[PDB]
RNA sequence: GCGGGGUGGAGCAGUCAGGUAGCUCGUCGGGCUCAUAACCCGAAGGUCGUAGGUUCAAAUCCUGCCCCCGCAA
RNA sequence: ACAUAGCAUAUCAGAAGGCACACCCGGAGAACUGAAACAUCUUAGUACCCGGAGGAAGAGAAAGAAAAUUCGAUUCCCUUAGUAGCGGCGAGCGAAAUGGGAAGAGCCCAAACCAACAAGCUUGCUUGUUGGGGUUGUAGGACACUCUAUACGGAGUUACAA
RNA sequence: GUGGAUCCUGAGUACGACGGAGCACGUGAAAUUCCGUCGGAAUCUGGGAGGACCAUCUCCUAAGGCUAAAUACUCUCUAGUG
RNA sequence: AAGCAGUAAAUGUGGAGCCGUAGCGAAAGCGAGUCUGAAUAGGGCGUUUAGUAUUUGGUCGUAGACCCGAAACCAGGUGAU
RNA sequence: GAGGGUAGCGGAGAAAUUCCAAUCGAACCUGGAGAUAGCUGGUUCUCUCCGAAAUAGCUUUAGGGCUAGCCUCAAGUGAUGAUUAUUGGAGGUAGAGCACUGUUUGGACGAGGGGCCCCGGGUUACCGAAUUCAGACAAACUCCGAAUGCCAAUUAAUU
RNA sequence: GCUGGAAGGUUAAGAGGAGUGGUUAGCUUCUGCGAAGCUACGAAUCGAAGCCCCAGUAAACGGCGGCCGUAACUAUAACGG
RNA sequence: UGAUAUUGAAAUUCGGCACAGCUUGUACAGGAUAGGUAGGAGCCUUUGAAACGUGAGCGCUAGCUUACGUGGAGGCGCUGGUGGGAUACUACCCUAGCUGUGUUGGCUUUCUAACCCGCACCACUUAUCGUGGUGGGAGACAGUGUCAGGCGGGCAGUUUGACUGGGGCGGUCGCCUCCUAAAAGGUAACGGAGGCGCUCAAAGGUUCCCUCAGAAUGGUUGGAAAUCAUUCAUAGAGUGUAAAGGCAUAAGGGAGCUUGACUGCGAGACCUACAAGUCGAGCAGGGUCGAAAGACGGACUUAGUGAUCCGGUGGUUCCGCAUG
RNA sequence: GGAGGUAUG
């Protein structure tokens, strides 16, 4: 079967072309891993295919019906992240879609429910498109891969490893062909120059030619025709040079580079302390009353399954002093598991500068390192993609005057090439950080005081393994 | 900055062409213009 | 007259596509050593030739000027 | 190994080959040129080569033109008309029907079926040759039925037998 | 001449796909018609055509042969002409 | 016109056909007015009559097209004395 | 030396673009064929009337062409043409001038810097400038502005 | 360039036949729906060599560097970057 | 190089479809291996519960599966709790594998009978041709035909600008504005200087209001140059963007409302070889603003473009090869 | 207990 078609779709999103798509087709028994950097067009495209978002230009026709488990879900913090996402997955696979459209289904999950989900989707016989950035997840799940580069949807039979391999060889092939072109052009231009020198020599008299030979004046046309011959040859070479197949570099974006403006670190004997924090809401012991203490320079981590209470632990840190003992030195930078920014505040600039006191050029430069360009920092914050909302939250919380960072689910929507910058920044941060994350392999670099919540009790050790 | 075809929101007839910044006026732009069939000045969106 | 260039002391990236100036050797102080070299630890040293504009942001784009290299003359 | 090439002997107004620097049918088939260059296109299915036949050739008695009160083989002249169309919609190529005239002519086979003979010798009735019969669209014929009539007639060696 | 019980009325044929040509008609919406390859019908309640294709209505009855005339030319013979 | 008769004649015959008498509009179509157009407005093109047949001359087109004059291209053949 | 073989979209070549019947950047003959020639040359008797052009625009166009412009013939309109007188008008030239734009001389002050001496103060000096007196430059300066030429006229005359 | 390798990718004819569309026997409630049949298009998927790719080959094609500093005269620089 | 005829017979093997059977189903938490739905409070039990043992399948190494022998009465569930979802039990089904019956092809070889042997021998025959015959080899490949892809100066047909102080290089080719340009207009050169291939949903339309730059002086972060206050100042500012011509009775700068950056046209004019380009009152329709008069078919003006053929998209009281 | 081979100054 077919299940869907899309024809001559153009989605400009602003002046910039986001998507130029032809003969989009996703048939029965089809399992597609869609990928691209932040801001590439993934969530937008899937919304178009689910018909929720009609484009500026083009046709879509779905033959079998669909279900779109959403991202940036608009639903209030009555439950935990992860639990919400579990609920939406369950909705989808209850509804019997025959095409499942997933934009980041692995958000705020635990590895265990992830394992159930990959098992469900291997046992699954329908179709799907899926967006994760989880390498092993896709390597298990998918059969086809799509790449959004600049609206151009490149298709790739196999596994995310095959994507890496194919794109590697294509990058390499392209660079080599470019070097070949440059080298050839260089050579022919040099030839042109030499041949022109000779052509200019052709007409000028020699040296030490006396009276009778100099007064000779009949041979001017002979030499002029010889000069025309050599210059005709330069014309031939220039023609060849034009007939060369021009070939470009890719305008490759500069890499991600995050910053922390300064921590004048003091490293004193203790930053946080607390004792017997009764962890509950009502009728539920989320965790036992326990103490804790955090010291100068600690890359504290948290590891817990769903519905444990990591988020609430961090909320107890950030507000209230029940069994807590803080100091006036620590100035928390709170990055939430939710947005924390102002949606329709009329600029990233404003929403950031609210909490920081620094120069416009430094802040727009940091945003430019995050790849928010000159005309993009006035974009609203609601319009944005998830990963770039996350980046802007992080920047606001960096340029906040802080020394301890408190990060509930970072690295969540971000891409594989900003999570590495983030990995390295946190590795190299002279100060304290506290955070949640389900990625032990991210944590391998980072953690120095690993925690673990489980079974309504707590444990805390030091170092990785 | 790009070409633009308008169209009436009660018959569907284009009736006008113009131009706009796709940056500064990004949305599906709409203005009231005469429509030669209804013989009334009618709201015409873009298509 | 035409065409390329001028980024700490030397040689090279970065300019095409504007987003916090980088690499090797060197220089300075301290170490090791019987002393010097190597080696180990730190630190300086760059109005990106200059003067104007555009930009929130200039080595980067535009202008003008002073040199350097070839060709010529 | 039967017999099959092959080989030997007799008979043919049997063929060949020439041409009228013409006419016709078929094979195979250019380029200069023009397009203000050129490659599709044109030149041109032209010229040259080749085969064959005739005094004429070819085509030809609708699996057709058409669209009214329809016409009744073909071919050829006129006119339709440089129209309709074909066309790098460029250069340019370019009809036909209708309608008016010359001339006018229509016939035979295959199949069904009958009969004789031969192979199977079903000894049942399948196959083949011969002779009969029969040939078309407002469907026809075999098959059965009724009238005739055995050259009275009718037609012929330009088709319809020679 | 009547009758309509059954039998017969042209097969690797028509047609189609591909490639080509020829039809005034350059593949074009390309009907009609030949060739090569491959595949492959129907059977008178049939088959074909009326410029893609379908239906209706009308006209014929493919895949088998013969057929003068009117038309073309002139080596040549005769009689003549400008 | 062809064709028929006629002395290779004129001439007779033949009215298929052709131009014209009505245009406008892409066309359906309407009609001295039509097309545009909402319009009876305005405008375009037309009306408010003479064309036709043969022919002299001139010019143009198609045919070698005022004469001569290439280097060259193609096809078929002749040449190793 | 003989007898012979290889044939032109070819053959032979101890290789030179060399030979293939006194010429080979692809033989000779015939035909297509009167190839094509925007190129040169030539184009035959007389008289009469009128009588140019060598310019614009476009042109794979520049020594070719098409259209206009200038010519001739015919039919028609019918004084609409020419010249001058007068009136009016548009326009910024030669000249002249410095009222702006830029250039420039010599002065009077200076606006305050700079080199140098000891916070301030000096200087046989640049003077960036500002102002002012006098004299000067201009195709792309003009407060001004001719003669001519032009466009017309309910005008007159000559043609 | 040639030689070998052959994983993977891209890649035709043909095989395959999802889906769209035309007609219409019947239904219709307003003029819409529309079986089969015949038709015009026709996707996914399969689908060789080649190409991308890996290696080798130079009596194969072919190619063979700059700038700066430096030693008992100064020049040069065995030497260094 | 591949498909397809020539072009056959056998089989292993691998796959896809159907049907039958053996079954098989572990995220974390939870009593532990929780497949889907429904029914579900009883199911099993001397026709043998638990427990002991082997054998054996699966397996995530937890454990379930079941052929059995000893054994002889409990074992399991709703409830409980957990968890997204409840366990017994049963009806039907699904995943995954295996097995089987049948289809369905494919690769793979095997064979011989087509086809092939410039293999041998025999005869025609005296013959190195050929034909036939026999025997060996190869074999449904090759070779041949049609269709398709790739390579392919081996070969052919052709293209491969113009201007221009000779040609050539260099430069230019179209459009806009100044000067040359000789006071109308027009006017050339490889004469001199510069720009264009856009931009603006307001920088348009309209109605209201406002008038600049620069200097002196006073004043914090000091050329007091930022911003302010006054006086002077008629244009030296600004006019999106080149220059010129113009605008301060604003064409410049702000504010409010809007979409005339409308439809159908268009007398008469400019320029003009043509094709095109420009201006355009005014009429009608239907309107924004303004109290009204009235302004408004873009922008202070002049550049900001590209013929036809062709194809694409939309609409239509247009044809539609007999009729529809 | 002894013999033989097996970085600068
Ligand atoms: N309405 C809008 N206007 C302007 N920019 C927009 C608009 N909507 C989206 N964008 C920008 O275009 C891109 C939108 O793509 P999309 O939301 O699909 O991203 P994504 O692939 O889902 O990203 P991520 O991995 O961050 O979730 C982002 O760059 C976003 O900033
Ligand atoms: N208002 C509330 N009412 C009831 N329960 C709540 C409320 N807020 C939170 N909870 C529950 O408290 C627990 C909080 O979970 P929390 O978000 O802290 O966990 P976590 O470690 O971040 O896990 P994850 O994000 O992966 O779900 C969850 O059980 C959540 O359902
Ligand atoms: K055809
Ligand atoms: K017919
Ligand atoms: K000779
Ligand atoms: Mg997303
Ligand atoms: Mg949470
Ligand atoms: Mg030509
Ligand atoms: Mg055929
Ligand atoms: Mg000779
Ligand atoms: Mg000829
Ligand atoms: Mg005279
Ligand atoms: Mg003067
Ligand atoms: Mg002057
Ligand atoms: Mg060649
Ligand atoms: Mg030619
Ligand atoms: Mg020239
Ligand atoms: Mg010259
Ligand atoms: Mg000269
Ligand atoms: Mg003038
Ligand atoms: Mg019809
Ligand atoms: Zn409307």
């Amino acid at each position: 079967k077919i299940l869907l078609e899309g024809l001559h779709i153009k989605h400009y999103v602003q002046d910039r072309l986001l998507l130029n798509i032809n003969r989009l087709k996703i048939y029965q028994n089809d399992r597609i891993g869609l990928i691209g950097k932040n801001g590439s067009g993934k969530t937008t495209l899937l919304h178009i295919l689910y018909k929720k978002i009609v484009p500026e230009e083009g046709i879509v026709k779905q033959f079998s019906h669909c279900e779109l488990i959403p991202q940036l879900k608009l639903i209030e913090s009555t439950k935990s992240g992860g639990e919400v996402t579990r609920n939406y997955i369950r909705q989808a696979l209850d509804k019997n879609p025959e095409l499942l459209l997933a934009d980041q289904p692995t958000t705020n999950l635990d590895n265990n429910y992830i394992e159930k989900l990959e098992q469900d989707l291997k046992n699954w016989h329908g179709a799907f498109i899926i967006v994760s950035h989880d390498r092993a997840f896709l390597d298990n799940l998918c059969t086809t891969i799509w790449e959004i580069d600049e609206g151009r949807i490149t298709e790739y039979k196999g596994n995310y490893s095959n994507y890496v391999e194919q794109k590697e060889l294509e990058r390499h092939r392209e660079e080599l062909e470019y070097e070949k072109y440059e080298k050839e052009k260089k050579r022919l231009e040099k030839a042109i120059n030499i041949k022109e020198q000779k052509a200019q020599r052709a007409t000028k008299k020699p040296k030490n030619l006396s009276s009778s030979e100099g007064k000779i004046k009949v041979t001017k046309p002979y030499f002029a025709s010889k000069q025309k011959k050599l210059r005709k040859t330069v014309k031939s070479l220039e023609t060849r040079l034009e007939k060369l197949e021009r070939v470009e570099k890719r305008n490759e974006l500069p890499p991600l580079k995050m910053d922390l403006v300064n921590l004048e670190s003091v490293k004193n004997r203790t930053i946080i302390r607390g004792e017997d924090v009764s962890g509950t809401i009502e009728g539920r012991v989320l965790w036992k009353a326990k103490s804790f203490s955090i010291r100068g320079g600690d890359k504290m981590a948290i590891i817990g399954s769903n519905g444990t209470g990591k988020t609430t632990f961090i909320k107890k840190i950030v507000h209230g002093n029940p069994g807590i003992s803080l100091s006036p030195s620590v100035k928390i930078g709170y990055f939430s598991q939710k947005i924390d920014t102002l949606e329709l505040d009329k600029s990233i600039l404003e929403n950031v500068q609210s909490s920081s006191q620094q120069n416009e050029t430094l802040i727009r430069t940091i945003l430019a390192r995050m790849h928010f360009f000159r005309d993009d920092v006035y974009k609203p914050i609601s319009v944005l993609s998830g990963g770039e909302r996350v980046k802007v939250a992080l920047t606001k919380v960096f340029l906040s005057e802080v020394n301890t960072l408190v990060l509930d689910q970072p690295t969540n929507f971000l891409d594989m090439e900003a999570i590495e910058a983030f990995e390295s920044l946190l590795k190299e941060y002279n100060g304290s950080i506290i955070f949640v994350s389900h990625d032990r392999k991210f944590i391998e670099k980072v953690a120095t005081r690993i925690m673990t919540i489980d079974n309504k009790e707590i444990k805390i050790f030091d170092g990785t393994y | 900055r790009v070409n633009v075809t308008l169209a009436c929101t009660e018959c569907g007839d284009r009736n006008y062409i113009t131009t706009k910044n796709k940056r500064n006026n990004p949305e599906r732009v709409e203005m009231k213009k005469f429509c030669s069939r209804e013989n009334k000045q009618t709201l015409h969106r873009e298509t």
